[PDB]
């Protein structure tokens, strides 16, 4: 399952989360399953103070 | 697509004198109305005003 | 989805993509196209697949 | 670009000071002052016009001698001008004190800019938000523009303030490098009238000048402005009413 | 919102210091003070309806002596006013000291403007939120306004404080330049009465004035105030009616 | 936000300085003190009741002798009081050093006021959150109150501190300029008595005065104090029926 | 968050310098010390419980000689104590030089209060977060508490630090102003036990005193303090049963 | 980024002083100044086109004479340029005062680099956001580039500013260190030609050079300059078709 | 703590100063250094271990001679420590200058605490981020610890640094006051062995001491070192079998 | 983390200072400089590789002479170097002034790290962010790394710049305490070639050295580099076949 990374994050958010739960659900329902998750640099973050 | 890009900005001092002329036509009487002094006072106004 | 508007657009979006893949490993129906702005939209047509 | 423009010390990420840019919009919140330099000396005219007749215009000054052969006009705060012109007067006199020779127009503008430069480095101080036009005749007429950045530019005709853009549009067309006193005074008056959008009266213009063949500052009197103001007004009306 | 009102060192990109414009609005929360210039003297009228009954008659009492031909009213921070009014006395006596000449009003106002600009340019300190009316007779009667910024303006009738906007309009109609001492004195009283929205009595103003002939500060006595009050109240009554 | 209140070098958008405006309320947090003027001199009364059994009944003091013929009260921080009155005393004795003349009641409060004005303009330091009441007889009695800004207001009877609201209402009806020394003294004790909601005891309150015959500061032992407190207390019982 | 505890110069809206009540808390967290004023002398008792036994059991010091007739005990940072005591000891020795007089407890108190108020007022340097107890006999026994802001409060008996609260209630009941030297000492030792919730040991207390008839400072030696402790343990145990 | 580029007192994770490098970006935005060294001397070529035609086209100017064998051209602010070049002049005469030798190019570049670094290292003040080319022949041809950083890089052909990109790339191919005096001159003109993306006119450029044979700065007049401009132009048109 | 840790001028709501607590953590970044006092002298053992075999083990050293009978060790910054201890040499010498006396170890500790305290008060500067161990003999052995705040604690078996936590634990159990110079020497080598969690050799550790019989500083040559470590090793192995 | 790298005065929660760590990141960012010590001298080699063939082959310069037998070479900001080495030279001369002795590498290192630390301490100045490897012969060869922190460390052989890690992993294997002088300088060419990963010519490295046997600093020419350069290259080629 190829999960797009562009679609992840918005300027105010809710749909970006929908696609995580969705492919998570789909993966369980149909195990074995390999969810390619590009890209962990549009949802990876660093902290700030 | 919309080939001539026409600025109609807020009318000039002369251009305002002419707008008062359009009005005067449908108005009845006036002889001491000085159109120019009217334009001068009404600096940066449009036809509607 | 919000049902009438979204389901139709989502469906037709898929139906486009599906068709262009499945009649070409090699030329049969060559598919040509265009888009005005491709960064105002999230990947669908801008997928490498 | 927030926070890199809220300091003086801080260059933009783009590189340029945008603080100084903003002290240069502060000029334009003043009133136009135009100088035009001619083959015969140098003429400085300024908008003496003020917001009510409670204020007397004549006393509101816009245009000062700095030496007896250099005059300057301001645009920007009145407040900052008082200091700068008292600096400029001190500096010309300081030149005559250790040399006995009246200051070069270039050198007065320079020294003014250097003063201003120092007040635009340090973080605990606000730079001089004004600009002067420095116009004199040393041996040759010069007509300088000091900038609140602290930069200097020589001109053949120039403006500062709100009227800056229009006056440029006027002299691009009508200046020539062979004009007489008389032509220059007319052209300097016409250019201002477009800016304020109004026909001139000597109770709203101030004109001072320094001639090559004299080299003493003089102010064109309300009486003696009149023949020029007839000629200037006719052109101003012809442009501002088609 | 912006760093532009949050420092006094930063010009807005609008080319305005908002700190100076909030020092500006420090003056308007002071009680009214009005100045009237006549050709026969120059007249400063100032509130003394300030406070309760638990407060003295002569409670501030704004029209402090600066020199022997110079008085000045104030509006703004009563604190910051005292130091500027004190600095005004010293600067005046300095003029007397270093030259032996009576203090030019024009130069005194210039010298307050430069002193107030030290606190404007520097950011480690703050410029006073007081407007003073510098008036006196050095050789001819004069009336100026010195701003929080420390900017020189010539006036011939003005107001400062909360009464200001009303009084500007009143003089745009009433003020004249063909004006006698008694009439002037009556006229400005008229104007004060609009400000306080109420009739005058000689116990809620102090009026100082500087004559030409005499060339000295004198305070008007309550008994002496009284006829001027009576004449003035006629117009107050009419104009606070619709 | 709002404020524009983290420095004094930044004016708030209302034309105030919040920093000075919070320091005027820091007086109200402090102990009450009451001033009352009569024509046989001016009595200054200060609350010496602070603490309970853990604190000594004599806590310093709060009604300091500043000069020989001048005393002042304090309200606001105990800490800020300590330093201000050191300087005040120095200045009062310094006037005699250089002139050999009694310092004027009006002028000593002015020079106290100038020290805090200084602290209103420099940003490196906070203004003192303290108010002194300046009571004396220069040769007629005068009562002033000094403010955290460095503001100066002439009073004739006043309260400061906790009792700020209370005593003003109380003096609207009660106060008059023909009370005797004794009726006025007693009226001062009632007024503190409303402030604290309690009957007084001469052992935990300190009273000083400068009379007109003497023109010299004196202080009232608790033994002398008893009859006044007694006359005062009847009216305080009358208050606390409501 | 606040921004009023960013710095001292910033008052809160509450009319409070928020950063100096936080210097106040600095005192509370440190170990306790009690001064007990009688008419037969003054007693000073202060912590030595501190650390374990990897420390010296005669770790130095809470009981500082200031002069030979004045002693002090501290809570808060003993960094800030180390410098504050250095300045206090020198401040006192200056008085003896330029007057040849022992300084009085009260006059000393004013000078160190003034010293603390310098850092309190300035913004570029933090205040002290330490309290000082100054107990002496100058010519009568006298006891002050010096606050971190430089404020002066005279006590009958006082403690500061951790155990303050326990002492306040305890002394509220038993302490009298007419106590003996023996009584007052034993009692403050009872009080010191309660503060740390344990029996005393003479290795966990350092104790000094200034006597009326001796006029000298002397520190009570561990085994000369031991019979006092021994009669005090009885009471401490009695009160820790409950 | 953020914050590692908004202050002078930081360092980024990369370890770059972006504050200094955005004052290198202020050089970078206007305008081309070229140095080209040869075995017969060193030639410093610079723009003299600035703005419209209302500014004079034979002054303002980048090439200041600094000594009688030293010249520099500038890029970046006109405000930094005047103060810095005056300083450079002074530094040249400091070596002459104290040693009575002509200054060397190496030592001068060392001094004006330290001048700039002093401001860099300190906080609360920006560095001069200018770059120069220091060209001279003492007894050895030298061409240097001094950075807004306070750094020193030796060159034999360079350009700073807007033209940097084009002129590095031209000189990557063309340059050989075996040029003649003439060959270097045309080649440097050809190079400035490409940078503004136009054919060069002798009336918008200035050339200075310091010869090996004479060992003087000589300042090249528009008349002598023009022959070399004719030789370059053929080159320039060929390479703007390519 | 979150905005009250961005400067040293702050106090936190805990009563703690988090900027000083972060400086104390600087000390634990560096290595352990341990001191012991026994009745025959005081013992200083410094870690001298190299982090790479390309270093030379004679500059990560802690031991510094300060007087002919006072040495001290360090943990914290290296940088801060060398300046801190060059000062402590100057203070010690400065006492010899004016008294002709070598400095008591108690007095020297009090002086350098007071020096470190001025770096904590000022907001222009960060504290010294170091703690010291000052070990000397004045007449009888003394061992004191400085904290990075400038506070003073007398100790009698002690450590600072990372291994401090384990050395405390170690001397809790093991250390008694019945130990000889030799017996105390071995215990400090064992306390260093615990903390690095391996066996020692005498080229990664350095011993200095001050004895009371010799009343001098000596430094233990590598030659005199081997037997102490050889005994220690016997016992360091036992804790690596727990 | 943000706000523990916005000041140099702010210690982080970990005891680290991320500013100072970012100044060490500045040293790694730059060009490489390697120092090698042997018993017959200490040989110091620095990268002379240029960005273009438009830069003069020797760019001024990578190895300074500080004393007569003391050199240092550079890695990190080249800006900071100018002032930092200038200061270092004056100090090496000052010791010759005041003792008439060549300074020792300890004490020159010491002055310079003390000078560093002072500007790490202050928040109004940021420290030098360059590391120099100071080499010289005292009684024995010495090689020191002065860190941007303000720490000195002595090395047997070392590296700094971008190539640092590569040359620390290299000398761990190869470096021994038997290396000859000629084989030492060669071993440092091998190192140098590893860092840039390109072969060496004598036109992209600069070697000076310090001989014991001469007891003087000498500067090795390219001509006299040539044999050493070929020898090292055979080995450089083998490391790039691995």
């Amino acid at each position: 399952i190829r999960v797009v990374g562009s679609e992840f994050v918005q300027k105010y958010i809710g749909e970006g989360a929908r696609l995580v739960r969705e492919v998570f659900q789909l993966a369980k329902e149909k195990a074995p399953s390999i969810i390619f998750i590009d890209e962990l640099d549009a949802i990876a973050a660093r902290r700030t103070n | 697509r919309f080939d001539r890009i026409i600025e109609v900005p807020l009318p000039t001092f002369e251009g305002r004198i002419q707008i008062f002329k359009i009005h005067t036509r449908k108005m009845k009487l006036a002889e001491d109305v000085d159109f120019k002094e009217l334009a001068r006072i009404t600096e940066g106004a449009s036809g509607a005003d | 989805s919000d049902t009438s508007g979204d389901r139709e657009v989502q469906r037709t979006m898929m139906q486009l993509l599906a068709e262009l893949d499945g009649f070409d490993p090699r030329g049969d129906v060559k598919v040509i196209g265009a888009t005005n702005r491709i960064d105002i939209l999230d990947p669908a047509i801008l997928r490498p697949g | 670009q927030m926070g890199y423009d809220r300091a003086i010390t801080v260059f933009s990420p783009d590189g340029r000071l945008f603080q100084v840019e903003y002290a240069r919009e502060a000029v334009k919140r003043g009133a136009t002052a135009i100088g035009i330099k001619c083959k015969e000396g140098v003429i400085l005219i300024a908008d003496k016009r003020v917001g009510s007749k409670l204020l007397e215009a004549d006393t509101i000054e816009k245009i000062y001698k700095i030496d007896e052969h250099i005059c300057a006009a301001t645009s920007g705060l009145v407040a900052d001008a008082r200091v700068l012109i008292d600096r400029a007067r001190i500096e010309a006199q300081i030149n005559r004190l250790t040399y006995d020779e009246p200051i070069t127009v270039k050198e007065l503008a320079k020294k003014i800019c250097d003063f201003k430069q120092q007040y635009t480095q340090y973080g605990g101080v606000r730079p001089f938000g004004v600009s002067l036009l420095i116009a004199g005749v040393d041996e040759v007429p010069k007509l300088y523009e000091t900038d609140p950045s602290g930069a200097l530019l020589e001109y053949k005709a120039t403006a500062i303030g709100m009227g800056r853009n229009a006056v440029t549009e006027f002299f691009e067309k009508e200046y020539r490098d062979d004009l007489s006193f008389d032509d220059a005074m007319v052209l300097g008056l016409v250019a201002m009238g477009l800016s304020i959008e109004s026909e001139l009266v000597p109770e709203n213009i101030e004109v001072g000048y320094v001639k090559v063949d004299d080299r003493t500052f003089k102010e064109v009197s309300p009486e003696e402005l009149k023949p020029y103001v007839e000629r200037a007004n006719e052109r101003i009306r012809e442009l501002l009413k088609k």
